[PDB]
C-alpha cells in the first residue's frame, strides 16, 4: 500500500 | 455520555495518559468526550483526537485487509471468513461513523481556515476508509472528493506549500485519486506537483515544523517511486 | 452466551482467523466459546487458548507498567493518573479473574497428566498478575505457589527436562520466586537446575518442539546472567 | 523485566 498521514 | 462528569482539562490529561500507554481506544473515548464540552479544539486537541482515532481505524482496516485477502484466496469451504471479515467490516464502519458525525456535529464550523482544512482532511480520510470496504459507494467517494477538494482550495490560498497539514492533504488525495477513483495519472500529477511546489518555496518551512514537512516530502516521492 | 448459537468447529476456525489478524480479545472471546461446549480440549486447543489470553493480560500488564512508573514519579498534582491507572487495573483484573474462572469451572478436571501441568501452569501465570496489583494480596501469592508447586510436582514425575512447558513452567516460576515472593536465591537456584538438568538429558528432545525448548533455555541463561 | 512464556 502507498503512503498516508 | 460515559465522559459527561469529568471536567475537559482531566479527559485531556487522560487522553495524553492513554496514548503514552499506547491505548489508543481510550484516547478517542476522551477526546471524543472533550470534544461533546463544546468547545472549539486547540490545534494540539486536534491533533490528539486525529491521533488517537486514526491509529484505531488502522488496526481495523489492516485486519480487515487480512480477512479480505483470505477470503479472496478462499474463492479460488464454509462461511466463517466471510462473518468474520463481516464482523470486522461492521466495526470499521462504526468507528468511522463516530468521527464523521463528530466532524459535522461539533468541530466543523465559523472558524479559522487552517482549522477548516484540518477538519476537511479527516472528512475525506473516513469517507475514503468507508469507501474501501463499501459497493453498490459512489455516495462515499463523491463526498471524500468534495471534502479533499474544498480543504485543497482553502489550503493554496491561506498555507506555505511546505505546511504539514497542507502536504499531508494533497499526499492523502493523491492516494484517494489512485488507489479509489482509479485516476493513476491525476493522482501521479498531484504528488509531482505537491513535491515540486514545496522544493521551489522551501525558505517557507517552518522552525517548528520542518520535520513533519520533511518526512512527509520524502513519502510523496515514495509514492511516485512506487507509481512510476 | 454470545458464542452460544455458533458451532464450536466455526468458533475454533475464527479463533485461528483473528490470530492471523492480530485480533487477540477476538481470538480469547472465540476459544471461552469453545470451551464453554464442555468437551475437553486438544493440546493444540489448549495452546491458542493460552496465546490468545496472554497476549491480551500482556498489553494491559504493559499499559498498567507505564501508568504507575508515571503515578510513582508523580508522588516526589491531580487524581487522573491514579484513576486512569485503576480504570485499565480493574480492566486487568476482570480478565485474570475470566480465565481463572475458565480453568476451575470447565478445564481442570480426571485428565492427563500433561494436561494438569498446562492448566495448572496458566493457574499460576494469571494468579501472579493479580498479585502483581494486589495490595492486603498474599492470598494470591499462596494460590499463585500453590498452582506452580502442584504443576512441578507432577511435570517432574512425567515430562521429560526439555519438555518446552516443563521448561516454561520452571521459567515463570523461577520469575515468581524472585519478583513476587523476594527470594532470588530460590529463583536462581530454580533457573540454574531447570536448565543443568535439560542438558544433562539434551537428547531427550523432541522432533516436533526442539526449538520451543532451545528458546527457553536460553531464556533461563537470560534471567540468570541477569539476576548474578 | 525478566522473561516469562
Ligand atoms: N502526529 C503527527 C502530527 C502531530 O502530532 C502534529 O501536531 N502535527 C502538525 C504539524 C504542523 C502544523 O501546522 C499542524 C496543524 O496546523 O494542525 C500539525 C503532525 C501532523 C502532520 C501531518 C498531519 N496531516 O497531514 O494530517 C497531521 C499532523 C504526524 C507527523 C508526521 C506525519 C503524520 C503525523
Ligand atoms: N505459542 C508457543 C507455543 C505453542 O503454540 C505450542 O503449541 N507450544 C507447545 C510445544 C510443545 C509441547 O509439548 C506443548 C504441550 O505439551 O502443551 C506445547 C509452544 C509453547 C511453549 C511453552 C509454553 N509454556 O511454557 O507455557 C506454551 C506453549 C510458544 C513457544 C515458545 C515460547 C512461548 C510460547
Amino acid at each position: 500500500f502507498p503512503a498516508t498521514v | 455520555g460515559a465522559m459527561g462528569s469529568m471536567e475537559r482539562a482531566s479527559l485531556i490529561q487522560k487522553a495524553k495518559l492513554a496514548e503514552q500507554a499506547e491505548r489508543y481506544e481510550d484516547m478517542a473515548a476522551f477526546m471524543k468526550g472533550a470534544v461533546e464540552k463544546g468547545e472549539e479544539l486547540s490545534c494540539e486537541e486536534r491533533n490528539l483526537l486525529s491521533v488517537a482515532y486514526k491509529n484505531v481505524v488502522g488496526g481495523q482496516r489492516a485486519a480487515w485487509r487480512v480477512l479480505s485477502s483470505i477470503e479472496q484466496k478462499s474463492n479460488e469451504k464454509g462461511p466463517e471468513v466471510r462473518e468474520y471479515r463481516e464482523k470486522v467490516e461492521t466495526e470499521l464502519q462504526g468507528v468511522c461513523d463516530t468521527v464523521l458525525g463528530l466532524l459535522d456535529s461539533h468541530l466543523i464550523k465559523a472558524g479559522d481556515a487552517e482549522s477548516r482544512v484540518f477538519y476537511l482532511k479527516m472528512k475525506g480520510d473516513y469517507y475514503r476508509y468507508l469507501a474501501e470496504v463499501a459497493t453498490g459507494k459512489k455516495r462515499i467517494i463523491d463526498s471524500a472528493r468534495s471534502a479533499y477538494q474544498e480543504a485543497m482550495d482553502i489550503s493554496k490560498k491561506e498555507m506555505p506549500p511546505t505546511n504539514p497539514i497542507r502536504l499531508g492533504l494533497a499526499l492523502n488525495f493523491s492516494v484517494f485519486h489512485y488507489e479509489i477513483a482509479n485516476s493513476p495519472e491525476e493522482a501521479i500529477s498531484l504528488a509531482k506537483t505537491t513535491f515540486d511546489e514545496a522544493m521551489a518555496d522551501l525558505h517557507t518551512l517552518s522552525e517548528d515544523s520542518y520535520k513533519d514537512s520533511t518526512l512527509i516530502m520524502q513519502l510523496l516521492r515514495d509514492n511516485l517511486t512506487l507509481w512510476t
